[PDB]
């Protein structure tokens, strides 16, 4: 990161707005009647299936960032929420596994 | 003031009870840190109060007051001895100083053990009151030393004046 | 009466969590 050469672990599902663009393009092609790479269409169908899970993962990443920011703010109470921090770390380790 | 210290301590204790209900992690460690901080604050207050009492003998500082003294005369059998005893005046001054000091140092102890249970009441110095703070004065032993020295000086001056006035027992005894 | 010794409740650091995560990512 800027000011921190350590790897800022932005862990998340392998997703981006490109998947949403592909899903919208598939919907538009279906509406307008066009030919397309039907293998890519099946991949877009799988991405549309997995999209709510990806949204949940992004929300979890945002929540973890918010918790880290809260700890950085209240470093004066950082030991007090140590139980929540440990629970979150264990859950994150399970998810990373 | 004693009431103000009690109110602040009660607010802190209610907050501590709420935090214990909050189910946070490391509650004993947090209680220990809060107790240490309260000890430092009380120590600053106690050093200031001892200095103020010494000056009064001679705003967070405080300002106590003083009582009167046992000064009188008698000829009961012709012994002109001041009433009550000079030891009585010294005891009164020492008691007043102890009461003024205990007004601050006798505030309620930290109720961080309210979350604790399993043994009996442990009302030692720091258990019942803030006992250890008198030794935890941040200025050092110099403040208590100043108070004791002021008590000794006032007593010595009182004894000197009493002796000078009472040198004339021989006039009624000759 | 067994004073204190309440296991010293603590958790791994966020940098420590990231480092263990990096080790797992190497192991991933």
């Amino acid at each position: 990161v800027r000011g921190r050469t350590g790897n800022v672990l932005k862990l998340k599902v392998n997703f981006l707005p490109e998947i949403i663009t592909l899903s919208k393009e598939v919907r538009n092609l279906k509406w307008l009647g066009f030919r397309v790479p039907l293998a890519i269409v099946n991949k877009a169908h799988q991405a549309n299936q997995l999209y709510p899970f990806a949204i949940s993962l992004i929300e979890s990443v945002r929540t973890y960032e918010r918790t880290c920011e809260k700890v950085e703010e209240r470093n004066t109470i950082s030991l007090l929420v140590a139980g929540l921090k440990k629970e979150v770390q264990a859950l994150i380790a399970e998810g990373i596994a | 003031d004693h009431k103000t210290f009690s109110e602040i301590l009660n607010r802190v204790q209610k907050a501590v009870d709420d935090l214990n209900l909050h189910s946070y992690s490391n509650l004993p460690i947090w209680v220990n840190k809060l107790d240490m901080e309260i000890e430092r604050i009380l120590g600053v207050r106690l050093q200031a109060g001892l200095r103020a009492w010494t000056q009064v003998l001679l705003k967070p500082g405080g300002e106590p007051k003083i009582k009167n003294v046992v000064h009188e005369l008698r000829i009961t059998n012709q012994v002109i001895y001041l009433n009550p005893p000079i030891e009585e005046c010294r005891y009164k001054l020492y008691q007043e100083m102890f009461a003024w000091k205990m007004v601050v140092l006798s505030l309620p102890r930290i109720q961080s053990q309210r979350y604790q249970v399993g043994v009996h009441y442990e009302l030692t110095e720091e258990e019942k009151f803030y006992r250890n703070a008198l030794t935890r004065m941040p200025d050092g032993p110099v403040a208590l030393e100043e108070s004791y020295s002021a008590v000794m000086g006032i007593v010595s001056e009182v004894e000197q004046y009493v002796k000078v006035w009472l040198q004339y027992q021989c006039l009624w005894d000759m | 009466r067994k004073l204190v010794h309440d296991k010293e409740l603590a958790a791994e650091d966020e940098q420590v969590f990231l480092m263990k995560q990096q080790s797992l990512l190497a192991k991933q």
